């Protein structure tokens, strides 16, 4: 179907255009305001950079690859990208969960709602983060620890024009709670306890803004939409590792273009705050 | 085109590998010998090459073997006096996947087909696709042979391509 590739390449572009838009916008405010510039919002662009990542290297590729129904770009730049996209994925969670922590030594540091971190402490964060993420992700990948070694998989990596991820059981487990359930489960306690804490504050005596309390509920929100993106993906994983082929190729692919059109729902997510929806509308000369 | 249901098929592979016959093959389909012999098929391939590829060939060259590939085909297919006709009555989408018969089965092979070729040159397309159905081919590659055939009776890429 010539006419359903079309619309497919149209919605898929509009989607691509969505996401390095709006994490662009999301960056260059971020980054051109001053107001806008705390350790929040650090991490939140070190998030915007992985999710801009995942617009131009991932997504473009992979929407090439289903729409062609092949890969033409040959094995490098296949294994190159799998490599991205990992990285990608690990990257986010991670700077989703030292957020959480952040916010979480913030609120109860005895002076309330500020976070004890300077500047350049936190870049560092940010720095190893991408590290440790590259670390469980490219080198699993460029030393080939997940190839799997039954002749279909085999036949599929020999192959130029056949990209697609087959891994033995145990790189899917180990990765999979490595780079995704672990953070998780971490982000979702600390983070809990976080808002046990903002309600004993926020029934307490003044006074502590309200807008703080805001915060929290967007930052809730982004870690809440990330995890019911891609959580579905992740179980999967194990659900293959246990009893591979109970669930169809084209739902697998489904749900992890789900997790991908994740990327696109922070910068819409942050206009939640008064502060980026004044950045946002001024740099759209509004 | 032809080149892409080609490419879909059998398959485009960098680097030599031995086929489902045990033989040595590279890029696609290309056959450089049949010989357990590595050396064997590393002297065909250079003299097929400009220079010593010790198995390794850029997708270019690839590209350039399997030209050569289709070429010998096409005139292998002009020359045989039983596909001639067939050939002649069919249009490029068909002739495309007889091409592609020719790849995988050869010459001898798919003239093999009396009944077949037969009514592929009286337009009957169904009934042909009945015969090719029970055949050898089909049963060994169920796959390639129902995209063929279903090529055969479409006379239309729909079957590589939606
Ligand atoms: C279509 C492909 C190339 N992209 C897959 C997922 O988007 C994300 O992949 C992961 C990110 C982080 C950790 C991971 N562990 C895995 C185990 C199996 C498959 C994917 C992953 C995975």
């Amino acid at each position: 179907d010539e006419v359903w590739v079309v619309g497919m390449g149209i919605v898929m572009s509009l989607i691509v255009l969505a996401i390095v838009f709006g994490n662009v916008l999301v960056i260059t405010a971020i980054a051109k305001f001053e107001r806008l510039q705390t350790v929040t919002n650090y991490f939140i662009t070190s998030l915007a950079c992985a999710d801009l990542v995942m617009g131009l290297a991932v997504v473009p590729f992979g929407a090439a690859h289903i729409l062609t129904k092949t890969w033409t770009f040959g094995n490098f730049w296949c294994e190159f990208w799998t490599s991205i996209d990992v990285l990608c994925v690990t990257a986010s969670i991670e700077t989703l969960c030292v957020i959480a922590v952040d916010r979480y030594f913030a609120i109860t540091s005895p002076f309330k709602y500020q976070s004890l971190l300077t500047k350049n402490k936190a870049r560092v964060i940010i720095l190893m983060v991408w590290i440790v993420s590259g670390l469980t992700s490219f080198l699993p990948i460029q030393m080939h620890w997940y190839r799997a070694t039954h002749q279909e998989a085999i036949n599929c990596y020999a192959e130029e024009t056949c990209c697609d991820f087959f891994t033995n059981q145990a790189y899917a487990i180990a990765s999979s709670i490595v780079s995704f359930y672990v953070p998780l489960v971490i982000m979702v306690f600390v983070y809990s306890r976080v808002f046990q804490e903002a309600k004993r504050q926020l029934q307490k005596i003044d006074k502590f803004c309200l807008k703080e309390h805001k915060a929290l509920k967007t930052l809730g929100i982004i870690m809440g939409t990330f995890t019911l993106c891609w959580l579905p993906f992740f179980i999967v994983n194990i659900v293959h590792v246990i009893q591979d082929n109970l669930i169809r190729k084209e739902v697998y692919i489904l749900l992890n273009w789900i997790g991908y059109v994740n990327s696109g729902f922070n910068p819409l997510i942050y206009c939640r705050s008064p502060d980026f929806r004044i950045a946002f509308q001024e740099l759209l000369c509004l | 085109n032809i080149f892409e249901m080609l490419r879909i098929d059998e398959g485009l592979r960098l680097k030599i590998y031995k086929d489902t016959e045990g033989y040595y093959t590279i890029g696609i389909g290309h056959l450089l010998t049949k010989s357990p012999s590595l050396n064997a098929a590393k002297s065909e391939l250079d003299k097929a090459i400009g220079r010593n590829t010790n198995g390794v060939i850029t997708k270019d060259e690839a590209e350039k073997l399997f030209n050569q590939d289709v070429d010998a085909a096409v005139r292998g297919i002009l020359r045989n006096a039983k596909l001639k006709p067939v050939y002649d009555s069919l249009d490029a989408v068909r002739r495309a996947a007889l091409i592609n018969m020719v790849f995988q089965m050869g010459e001898t092979g798919v003239a093999g087909f009396t009944n077949s070729l037969r009514m592929l040159q009286q337009k009957r397309w169904d009934e042909a696709a009945v015969n090719l159905a029970k055949s050898r081919w089909y049963n060994q590659t169920p796959n390639r042979a129902k995209r063929v055939i279903t090529t055969f009776r479409t006379g239309t890429w729909d079957a590589y391509a939606a």
